[PDB]
């Protein structure tokens, strides 16, 4: 069995580079977020502009949703995060405390915790209804690449270029797991497997791996793409075949079927560096997103 | 820009 991804719409709009691209929860929209310091909510199934969510005095590098897809998360250049109130586009709080970018961010399941993680080499964790910040991880020695809450908000996984991965324990904020591996490239991507029991990292000599933290065991890795340079975000796809789905630096779309680690389909059609990806909460739908000299997203769908 | 659109490092 294979996809077989099609392209459905190409969303223009963005004025830089794109950054990022979330599927709300609840399925009817995506958000992207952009270099050109903007946030757009698009229709997820028709591709209908929705609105353009602004306020960030510079580039964002990550958006994300609450778990009733009421709110926007927005980590920005400009040193700070936003929550956003989506129907209404207000900007409900402005999350203070970082002292270099903010690269990454996520709402944990219950959605009254932010983390975020940042150039300045730590992971916050952040009130949701004070914007107040609960806790400052040391978390590590260069620029934190990824922060991902498991399935019940009760651990963290962060990664870095400093070549760490690591599991903290959200209530107290204790580092409960370092993934060390030899050579050490820089981490560029981390989250958790649907059931919490896997992570899946990302490393910039062109590597995905999906790895038992528990156990420090490496069960697969897939390969066969670029990712040398951008911090590239990677989805476990469920909706129909269990596949791996990662942008790559080539500007194609790549899907690996999880289990046998085979290459099952490349999307063609984008102009640069597709530098995210999201897979629907449903549907067997792909949202992607590129580089400077694209600047698109791209919606494809699948029968499988 | 925004630093997801850079290239990765410090």
């Amino acid at each position: 069995v294979k996809p077989n991804y099609a392209l459905k719409f190409t969303l223009a709009g963005h004025t830089k580079a794109v950054s990022s691209v979330k599927f709300s929860p609840n399925g009817e929209w995506l958000a992207s977020s952009s270099a050109d310091k903007l946030i757009k909510i698009w229709g997820a199934y028709d591709g209908k502009f929705e609105k353009t969510i602004s306020g960030h005095k510079l580039g964002i590098s990550d958006v994300a949703w609450s778990s009733d897809s009421n709110l926007l998360v927005s980590a920005s250049d400009d040193k700070t995060l936003k929550i956003w109130d989506v129907s209404s586009g207000k900007c409900l709080k402005t999350l203070k405390g970082h002292s270099n970018y903010v690269f990454c961010c996520n709402f944990n399941p219950q959605s009254n915790l932010i983390v975020s993680g940042s150039f300045d080499e730590s992971v916050r964790i952040w009130d949701v209804k004070t914007g107040k910040c609960l806790k400052t991880l040391p978390a590590h020695s260069d620029p934190v690449s990824a922060v991902h809450f498991n399935r019940d908000g009760s651990l963290i996984v962060s990664s870095s270029y400093d070549g760490l991965c690591r599991i903290w324990d959200t209530a107290s904020g204790q580092c409960l797991k370092t993934l060390i591996d030899d050579d050490n490239p820089p981490v560029s991507f981390v989250k958790f497997s649907p059931n919490g029991k896997y992570i899946l990292a990302a490393t910039l000599d062109n590597t995905l791996k999906l790895w038992d933290y528990s156990k420090g065991k490496c069960l697969k890795t897939y390969t066969g793409h670029k990712n040398e340079k951008y911090c590239i975000f990677a989805n476990f796809s469920v909706t129909g075949g269990k596949w791996i789905v990662s942008g790559s630096e080539d500007n194609l779309v790549y899907i690996w079927n999880l289990q046998t680690k085979e290459i099952v389909q490349k999307l063609q059609g984008h102009t640069d560096v597709v530098i995210s990806t999201a897979c629907h909460p449903t549907e067997n739908i792909i949202a992607s997103a590129a580089l400077e000299n694209d600047k698109t997203i791209k919606l494809w769908k699948s029968d499988c | 820009g925004a630093a997801k659109c850079r290239v990765f490092s410090p």
